[PDB]
């Protein structure tokens, strides 16, 4: 599993969960939001070598094709597998509003 | 930053209208769009708004029930839909970008979208003279631009050579659902019988061009 | 929240100072009020936000102040381009509410209207409709009343009035009132009159015509 | 949609469906299939700019983050959306065998 | 390119055996792996094969229902599991890769894996030296050896001087004795001059019983 | 299932000669569905020919195959002594894959008489209660050899096991070990232990004995 447990505790140049903090006002220009001020979104990055955390038959086949013919640029990509929501607080005038935004945090990765 | 709205629309009563508002790219990612309406010769009415990037909409209580404000992720466009249209929904609808918060001051505005609610079809006007019957130094003449649809009509006197004393009135919507307009001109009585007065009327929607010479009763 | 703007109409000359008021039905704090300028056939223009902050690119002559329930917009060294409608907006409590507007017109001396009555044309009567037109020309202030009388019977619900924007040269208004009847009905009557009431008239003026 | 209809009829440097015909023997070294000799596997490649065919909220946010801070290497990645099976025929001696191999062909793309 | 199989095994009847086969390199992803057994009785028998990545296994009728052939592409290893073991399943099991097709000629083979199916108990060997009488040593060449007695099951590995001695060596095929235990002799012919000058040691390894014996063979009898 | 019949079962020829091995199939195999293997002692089969006539990678040119339908042939044109092995044919035309019973190929060399050696049991073994007397016949040809055990001239039977090595790929000879097994009790009752060897390469039988004195 390409999760925090493995990825953050070990050095990896192939597809792995990478840490990333997003500050709303700084990084996105979202001035409408009260709380939190940012979050640990994380991202998926790294090489997709032959059979490394392959999602579907197509990714298995391409990891192989791209081992043989790298020139074609047809490699599978390092992407999100498991995601988590992020609870936000924002105001409509004096009115506080609690919203759940789904699939905001990436928890695990895969090669697709 | 520029907000570009969809063109003017004519809708039958009971129908629904979807008004679009395209934004200058990254003002969708960070901004909030508000929708405000202004009925003829009235003040401003806030309808609601949306946070485009997360598609969260908020409405004014008198507008939930007939309004839907949506965001199109791709096209960088916000949409506002008003249903069960009545004559009182004839207005200019504006989208505006807020200063930052959900409820905030609005700095950038779209050009506006006129939504006219009418059962009428495109009709060219009937141009009638306005002349008195009865000593005075100044006399008035005019022409009545009646039963047309939709707006606008252009009115000039003597192909533009006559501008002084001219008053073209704002159009009024009649009980029939058709517009009516009057254009008048005040002239020195000495001119009457010596000078010619033609009112030039143009209604591009019906491809109507009328030249009406005005006499006396 | 209800925003009450005063006065409804403010009459001044270029170079003067305008003081517009917004009174709120409940406290708005000090950062939840904006002022807009709207010129004919255009979108509202943000002038002031958060009761006192000038919006980007707004001339220095525009200024705002206030807190709680009482807010003020001050326009100094009035330019002719400033003669427009001004609205206040609150964003302290949902829903956003606006004031009724304040018209900023050019001041001038009282001018009584020159009244004119026009019988319907025979070309129109052929179509089965009769439009009788009453014109009130070059008057000041904008407030005028028009009553239609057909054989002394006072008419209502059968007329539409329209007013021009203030004249750029003489600072006056003009008004047209159109009484609408059917040919059938028009023919049943003799005397058509419009009674005009205005500040510049000592007593109401009547302009009539008989069907002779 | 980032399918054949759009992608193959239009030039795009951004995330799009790319054509790819994989030959069994030549490209993968699979000498066991009788028919077909290869297949239009296709692949997903291209840039993932702000709000271009975003999969999840996370993809939307990171398309924005990566517009502001490209240096972080946190860009969403061009990946498979709709996958289709491939029907193959192979022999066990004189015995013909027909197999549907699932998720062999990519029909559309997404930025994840 | 090389296929390396798991070591020899002893299994009780009715039991099951899992034999592994590891492939050196990036050839696992492309080849059909076949399993073939060889018993003195029935001779060479094809069991079945597996196609990797797609993971299609195909079996010979006589084995369908008892065999499972799996491919762990991560370790580049193929496994063969044969269940409900009977005495007739005693054989050398080979994995091989085919030339291309599911049923084809096989070019690369593993070393083989001996699977013994017996209810009998594992016993380690007794290693004894084989040295002449010093009376009969009246020639230019002498023979020495060691006797690997009473072990079960097969096989035992026998080397001389840790593999440094190969010339002249003859390790005899094991014989099954009347007791049901195996016996083997390993001999070496040496120049008589060497006797008493050179050290001769036979190294015996019986993995099933974890026996490792190093036996010094002295140049003549009674030592 | 297809049955492959190989003939002859055994064949011994001299280096330089030509070997012709036959595979006969119970049903047609076409012409591309037969392989030949060489199997040396203690090793896995080695692919020689595939598709009835194609030499496998790196295979010497002296190996050749031919045939179609039901009759196939493997030919070793200029036998080398290293050519000793068991040769198998394999069909892959019809499921399941089937093999032939094998053909053992022996490579003739000049008659070589065995060097005989006798080994008394070690005292380490005698302690355990058993005595194994070992007789070794080393580097002989042909494979046929007789060994008689005599204990004080009394001919022994039913108390010995022989083991023969496979033909040595280098010198083309055989070696044989014979093991006479007695109990310590019985071993001690006797004096002279001898093994009499008979072989074509010996003018008369050779005896190697040891006396416990």
């Amino acid at each position: 599993a390409l999760d925090a447990a493995y990825c953050f505790r070990n050095v990896q140049d192939n597809c792995c969960l990478r840490p990333l903090y997003i500050d709303f006002k700084r990084d996105l220009g979202w001035k409408w939001i009260h709380e939190p001020k940012g979050y640990n979104a994380n991202f998926c990055a790294g090489a997709c070598p032959y059979l490394w955390s392959s999602d579907t038959q197509h990714s298995r086949v391409l990891s192989l094709y791209n081992t043989i013919n790298p020139e074609a640029s047809a490699s599978p990509c390092c992407v999100s597998q498991d995601l988590e929501p992020l609870t936000i607080l924002y105001y409509i005038g004096k009115t506080p509003k609690i919203e759940q935004l789904s699939n905001m945090i990436v928890k695990s990765c895969k090669c697709s | 930053v520029q907000l570009v709205q969809s063109g003017a629309e004519v809708k039958k009563p009971g129908s629904s209208v979807k008004v679009s508002c395209k934004a200058s790219g990254y003002t969708f990612s960070s901004n909030v769009i508000s929708w405000v309406r202004q009925a003829p010769g009235q003040g401003l009415e806030w309808m609601g708004g949306v946070i485009p990037i997360v598609d969260i909409a908020n409405y004014a209580q008198r507008f939930k029930g007939r309004v839907t404000i949506t965001a199109d992720e791709s096209t960088s466009t916000t949409y506002m839909e008003l249903s069960s249209l009545r004559s009182e929904d004839t207005a200019v609808y504006y989208c505006a970008s807020t200063l930052g918060l959900v409820l905030d001051a609005m700095d950038y505005w779209g050009q506006g979208t006129l939504v006219t609610v009418s059962s009428a079809s495109t009709k060219g006007p009937s141009v009638f003279p306005l002349a008195p019957c009865s000593s005075e130094s100044t006399a008035a003449l005019g022409c009545l631009v009646k039963d047309y649809f939709p707006e606008p009509v252009t009115v000039s006197w003597n192909s533009g050579a006559l501008t002084s004393g001219v008053h073209t009135f704002p159009a009024v919507l009649q009980s029939s659902g058709l517009y009516s307009l009057s254009s008048v001109v005040t002239v020195p009585s000495s001119s009457l019988g010596t000078k010619t007065y033609t009112c030039n009327v143009d209604h591009k929607p019906s491809n109507t061009k009328v030249d009406k010479r005005v006499h006396h009763h | 929240t209800v925003l009450t703007q005063s006065p409804g109409t403010l009459s001044l000359s270029p170079g003067e100072r305008a003081t517009l008021s917004c009174r709120a039905s409940q406290s708005l704090g000090s950062s939840y009020l904006a002022w807009y300028q709207q010129k004919p056939g255009q979108a509202p223009r943000l002038l002031i936000y958060g009761a006192s902050s000038r919006a980007p690119g707004i001339p220095d002559r525009f200024s705002g102040s206030g807190s709680g329930t009482d807010f003020t917009l001050t326009i100094s060294r009035l330019e002719p381009e400033d003669f427009a409608v001004y609205y206040c907006q609150q964003y302290a409590d949902s829903p956003i509410t606006f004031g009724q507007g304040t018209r900023l017109e050019i001041k001038r001396t009282v001018a009584a209207p020159s009244v004119f009555i026009f019988p319907p044309s025979d070309e129109q009567l052929k179509s089965g409709t009769a439009s009788v037109v009453c014109l009130l020309n070059n008057f000041y202030p904008r407030e005028a009343k028009v009553q239609w009388k057909v054989d002394n019977a006072l008419q209502s619900g059968n007329s539409q009035e329209s007013v021009t924007e203030q004249d750029s040269k003489d600072s006056t208004y003009s008004l047209s009132s159109t009484l609408t009847l059917s040919k059938a009905d028009y023919e049943k009557h003799k005397v058509y009159a419009c009674e005009v009431t205005h500040q510049g008239l000592s007593s109401p003026v009547t302009k009539s015509f008989n069907r002779g």
